[PDB]
């Protein structure tokens, strides 16, 4: 029924502010109120606030009061969430929801959700990665199968994509989720298990693309000697 | 406040089986209980409200029951799409979310294959050393990695990350990176990764000597 | 000069009950037979006045109060009644002198997926006095803990929406209400029927 489309992802510096939009594609939200729910990476759901468009009144949760402003333009059928004094803890996905109430219960449940808007807050600046090889050897073989890969280190922001042999090699590939280092830069590895009986036959190249910094690297990974 | 407790945190069920998820409220919420499904990378969606009423378009293999403090979400025949996180939420006295249950694909135990990678000469040139331990295609998810440098247990200078269950064989893979300065890397010789997993009758160690290959 | 009863009865939009509207009527000639002989109204009950005498009576002022409720709540718009609407939204006095006119408005006040413009007060720590109008939106403290103006557990927002859907049972359908109040002061009566002009 109701389709909620949100604005795109945002990378922001600490102390700054961001405003996330949520448009009901049907020309109406058809709800008493519209909430914003946030989810930190790997965490559960935390209600932030709702706006009652008919009244123009917005109620906010204690954790964000003073920092958050929820509005709704009735003419364009769009709700907004403006979070300010951004700290790194605000890194999360933010969802808009249409609220539904069943008298006499006083809480809402959320029957329609936007697709979510990622908000990354960091003092880091846009940097391309360095690509180092994870070369196969003998301690890197386990039977007739060897393992090799690429270490994609010290980039910001997310994401990077990694393919092998320009997409030709896909089975046995594991590209791990990036880790955030205490330096504020990201780092991931991508590995692939191949037959050790072809470490001189086949050539293995990992194709790294970091679109935010226009960095593309092709790294050949050859065994150690 | 009303506290919502979901059990178990992770529910390992095989495809096509019945799944039963528990949601407990610390005090009565009558039937003002909602269930949400969150598929990987997607927004949550409403499955059940009123404890037992399916949201529109939700297939009948999802059903909720309970009233008061004890609620259950049952999936009659697990489908690949049904492997996801599930949240309950009371809305009787304002709202409270449960902590979530991950419905995970149950498969046979599979021990990891372990590989260790010394830092590259290219990275060492820059001034930093990264030592990487790979645990490939294992199940269950529980695994323990221990870094030793010349039998000095490393604590606090490693990060790990884990894949989601592989779409073909439902296993996990894990990567652990140990970080050292170049200078500290060159002061030591034996770099070891010890892996503990249920599929291993004994813990397995992969290790190298710096400079010896 | 006639009285502008069309502005009240035939208005485009009606107020929410918690913020009920009141129009003062004075210095005009009223034709109450237009209303009592209409059959458009499902409710027409008078109190402290008899309906058939209205065209032959004068009054100093006539107040018309208008708002929307749902069908099961029309009975609360009467003296001595209790319930959510009479306690927290619109209260008539025990010594009421006037008439209560209601009719079903499901076609005008419903929207597919819900019309949420019409609200009502659900919580209040005291009942309204007669003709008291409360439009405040303070957080209602249901427990012993101060709410700090924050909605949450035991801290309810006091208003709720009717959410009028055209598929609701007649009990949950919108009903427009007009309450006439006949006030007789020590002042020249200015609202008369056609016969007492
Ligand atoms: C309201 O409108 C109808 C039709 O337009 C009319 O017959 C009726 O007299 C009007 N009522 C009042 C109170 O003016």
């Amino acid at each position: 029924e109701v389709q909620l489309v949100q604005s795109g992802a945002e990378v922001k510096k600490p102390g700054s502010s961001v405003k996330v939009s949520c448009k009901a594609s049907g020309g109406t939200f058809s709800s008493f109120s519209i909430s914003w729910v946030r989810q930190a990476p790997g965490q559960g759901l935390e209600w932030m606030g709702r706006i009652i468009p008919v009244l123009g009144i917005a109620n906010y949760a204690q954790e964000v009061q003073g920092r958050v402003t929820i509005t709704a333009d009735k003419s364009t059928s769009t709700a907004y969430m403006e979070l300010s004094s951004l700290r790194s803890e605000d890194t999360a996905v933010y969802f808009c929801t249409t609220d539904r109430f069943v008298e006499p219960a006083t809480g809402p449940f959320f029957d329609y959700w936007g697709q979510g808007t990622l908000v990354t807050v960091s003092s880091a600046s846009t940097k391309g990665p360095s690509v180092f090889p994870l070369a196969p050897s003998s301690k890197s073989t386990s039977g007739g199968t060897a393992a090799l890969g690429c270490l994609v280190k010290d980039y910001f922001p997310e994401p990077v994509t990694v393919s092998w042999n320009s997409g030709a090699l896909t089975s046995g590939v594991h590209t791990f989720p990036a880790v955030l280092q205490s330096s504020g830069l990201y780092s991931l590895s991508s590995v692939v298990t191949v037959p050790s009986s072809s470490l001189g036959t086949q050539t293995y190249i990992c194709n790294v693309n970091h679109k935010p910094s226009n960095t593309k690297v092709d790294k050949k990974v050859e065994p150690k000697s | 406040e009303i506290v919502m407790t979901q059990s178990p945190a992770t529910l390992s069920v095989s495809p096509g089986e019945r799944a039963t998820l528990s949601c407990r409220a610390s005090q009565s919420v009558s039937s003002n209980l909602a269930w949400y499904q969150q598929k990987p990378g997607q927004a949550p969606r409403l499955l059940i409200y009123g404890a037992s009423t399916r949201a529109t378009g939700i297939p009948a293999r999802f059903s909720g029951s309970g009233s008061g403090t004890e609620f259950t979400l049952t999936i009659s025949s697990l489908q690949s799409e049904d492997f996801a996180v599930y949240y309950c939420q009371q809305y009787s006295n304002w709202l409270t979310f449960g902590g979530g249950t991950k419905v995970e694909i149950k498969r046979t135990v599979a021990a990891p294959s372990v590989f260790i990678f010394p830092p590259s000469d290219e990275q060492l040139k820059s001034g930093t050393a990264s030592v990487v331990c790979l645990l490939n295609n294992f199940y269950p998810r529980e695994a323990k990695v221990q870094w030793k440098v010349d039998n000095a247990l490393q604590s606090g200078n490693s990060q790990e990350s884990v894949t989601e269950q592989d779409s073909k064989d439902s296993t996990y893979s894990l990567s652990s990176t140990l970080t050292l300065s170049k200078a500290d890397y060159e002061k030591h010789k034996v770099y070891a990764c010890e892996v503990t997993h249920q599929g291993l009758s004994s813990p397995v160690t992969k290790s190298f000597n710096r400079g010896e290959c | 000069n006639l009285c502008p009863f069309g502005e009240v009865f035939n208005a485009t939009r009606f107020a929410s009950v918690y913020a009920w509207n009141r129009k003062r009527i004075s210095n005009c000639v009223a034709d109450y037979s237009v209303l009592y002989n209409s059959a458009s109204f499902s409710t027409f009950k008078c109190y402290g006045v008899s309906p058939t005498k209205l065209n032959d009576l004068c009054f100093t002022n006539v107040y018309a109060d208008s708002f929307v409720i749902r069908g099961d709540e029309v009975r609360q718009i009467a003296p001595g009644q209790t319930g959510k609407i009479a306690d927290y939204n619109y209260k008539l006095p025990d010594d009421f002198t006037g008439c209560v006119i209601a009719w079903n408005s499901n076609n005008l006040d419903s929207k597919v997926g819900g019309n949420y413009n019409y609200l009502y007060r659900l919580f209040r720590k005291s009942n309204l006095k007669p003709f008291e109008r409360d439009i405040s939106t303070e957080i209602y403290q249901a427990g012993s803990t101060p709410c700090n103006g924050v909605e949450g557990f035991n801290c309810y927002f006091p208003l709720q929406s009717y959410g009028f859907q055209p598929t609701n049972g007649v009990g949950y359908q919108p009903y427009r209400v007009v309450v006439l109040s006949f006030e007789l002061l020590h002042a020249p009566a200015t609202v008369c029927g056609p016969k007492k002009s």
